[PDB]
C-alpha cells in the first residue's frame, strides 16, 4: 500500500 | 468540479487521460510475462485515475480503496477493448498478440482467456466505441469500491454520494453519445443495459483472474514486483 | 415467446412466479442454518426459472449452466430485499432476522454480512420497488451465465442471442415502469444505471460469498445438503 | 447435476 499511497500523492 | 462538465468536455477530457502505450519486455514464463506487464500499467492507471473527474476530490484514503478494489477490472477491460480487431486473439500489447491456446501454458488460463475472448466479441458485435470505452473504464474505477466504503462515518456517506453522483453524470454522457450516434430512445436504453451488464461479466472474470494470480502466487511462480504484490494484497 | 409480453404482462408474470415464503428449520450451527435454508430455497428456486419468461425456451443444458452460474447471486439478491425494511438487520427468513454481529459466529462471515447490509440499505434509500426487483432478479438468471455459454456451436450462439433480446426487453420493462412512476428521461436512465451497477456489487459479493462457502465447505462444517452441494460444485 | 437436472425436467 505503500507505492500506491506514494505514487497516488 | 466533474459535476460541471458538459458531455463532450466529459469525454475529450477522459480520451485525453488515456494511459501511455506500453510494450511487454513454460508456466513461470508466461505469469512473468503477464504480471510484469500488469505491474508496469499499474503505474500509469493510477496516474490516469488522478484525471477521471471526481477521483481527486475524494479523500486519500478513498482514492486507493477504489484503485484496490477495481484495478484487475481496468486493466482486463482495457484488454478486451484492444483485442477488439484481433478476433480470437489478446492484445495484451503491441508486441504481445496472445492466442486461446497460449493460455494453456498456464493450469487454469485458458478458462480466464476464453472469458476475455468472449466479452472482446461482445464488444466486437456491439461496435462498441472509444467514446463509449473511457466512460465504461471509470464507471468501473468509481462503483466497484464504492459501496465497500466505511459506512460508520458521515463522511465516508459523502464521499459515496458524491461518486454517485459523478457516476450519474457519465450515465448521461453516455446516454448522450448514443443519442448524437443516431440511436432512438429505445435503442439507447438497450444499449446502456448491455453495456452495464456486461462490467457485471468484467467483474466476475476479474475475481476469478484474481484467484488465479493468488493460486500462482502460492505457487511461488509470481515475480516480486512490489505494486502489483501490494494491489493483490489488497484483495 | 417472451418477445411478444407488453411490459405490464412481464411485470405481472414475474410477480406471480415469486417463489413461496420459507422459514428456517457454534460457527457449525450458522453455517447449518444458512446452508440449509439455501438447500430449500434453490427447490423452489428451480421452479421460478421456469416461469421466467425465455427461460425454457432454452436447451436443458442451458437452463442448467444459468441456475449453476447465478443461483447465489439470486438467494443475495432476495436476501437484501427482503431486508430493506429492516436497517441493519439481515432477513434470511420471517424467523430468522440476524443482526451485523451475528456474523461473527462464522470466521470471514461478518465481512459478507457488511456488504449485504449495504446493498440493502441502498435499495433502501433509492426506495426500490418490487416490480422494479422481480426484473432485477430475472435479468441475474438470464445475463450471469450467458457469456459462459459456449462459443463453439451455431445453436450455442443463437441461444446467447435469444437471451440478449429477452434481457432487452427487460430493460424496456424497467424504463417502462420508471416512466409511469413519474421520472424524467434524464431520472429514468440514471436509475437504470443505478440498478444495473449494483447487479455488480451483488455479483461481488456472491463471489466472495461462494469462495467462503468453498472454505467452510473444505473444513467440513457444512452438513451433506444434495442440491446445495451440486449447486456449490459446479463453481 | 442430477438433482438440478431432474428438477428441471
Ligand atoms: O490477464 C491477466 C493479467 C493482465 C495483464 C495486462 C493487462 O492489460 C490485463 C490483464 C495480469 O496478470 C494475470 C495473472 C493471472 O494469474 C491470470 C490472468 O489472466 C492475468
Ligand atoms: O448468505 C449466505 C446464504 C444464504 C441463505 C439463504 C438466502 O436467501 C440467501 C443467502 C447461504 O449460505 C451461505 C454460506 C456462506 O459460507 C456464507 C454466506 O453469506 C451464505
Amino acid at each position: 500500500h505503500k507505492i500506491l499511497h506514494r505514487l497516488l500523492q | 468540479l466533474a459535476l460541471s462538465l458538459t458531455a463532450d468536455q466529459m469525454v475529450s477530457a477522459l480520451l485525453d487521460a488515456e494511459p501511455p502505450i506500453l510494450y511487454s519486455e513454460s508456466e513461470a514464463s508466461m505469469m512473468g510475462l503477464l504480471t510484469n506487464l500488469a505491474d508496469r500499467e499499474l503505474v500509469h492507471m493510477i496516474n490516469w485515475a488522478k484525471r477521471v473527474p471526481g477521483f481527486v476530490d475524494l479523500t486519500l484514503h478513498d482514492q486507493v480503496h477504489l484503485l484496490e478494489c477495481a484495478w484487475l477490472e481496468i486493466l482486463m477491460i482495457g484488454l478486451v477493448w484492444r483485442s477488439m480487431e484481433h478476433p480470437v486473439k489478446l492484445l495484451f500489447a503491441p508486441n504481445l498478440l496472445l492466442d486461446r491456446n497460449q493460455g494453456k501454458c498456464v493450469e487454469g488460463m485458458v478458462e480466464i482467456f476464453d472469458m476475455l475472448l468472449a466479452t472482446s466479441s461482445r464488444f466486437r458485435m456491439m461496435n462498441l466505441q472509444g467514446e463509449e470505452f473511457v466512460c465504461l473504464k471509470s464507471i468501473i474505477l468509481l462503483n466497484s469500491g464504492v459501496y465497500t466504503f466505511l459506512s460508520s462515518t458521515l463522511k465516508s456517506l459523502e464521499e459515496k454520494d458524491h461518486i454517485h453522483r459523478v457516476l450519474d453524470k457519465i450515465t448521461d454522457t453516455l446516454i448522450h453519445l448514443m443519442a448524437k450516434a443516431g440511436l432512438t430512445l429505445q435503442q439507447q436504453h438497450q444499449r446502456l443495459a448491455q453495456l452495464l451488464l456486461i462490467l457485471s461479466h468484467i467483474r466476475h472474470m476479474s475475481n476469478k483472474g484474481m484467484e488465479h494470480l493468488y493460486s500462482m502466487k502460492c505457487k511461488n511462480v509470481v515475480p516480486l514486483y512490489d505494486l502489483l504484490l501490494e494491489m493483490l494484497d489488497a484483495h
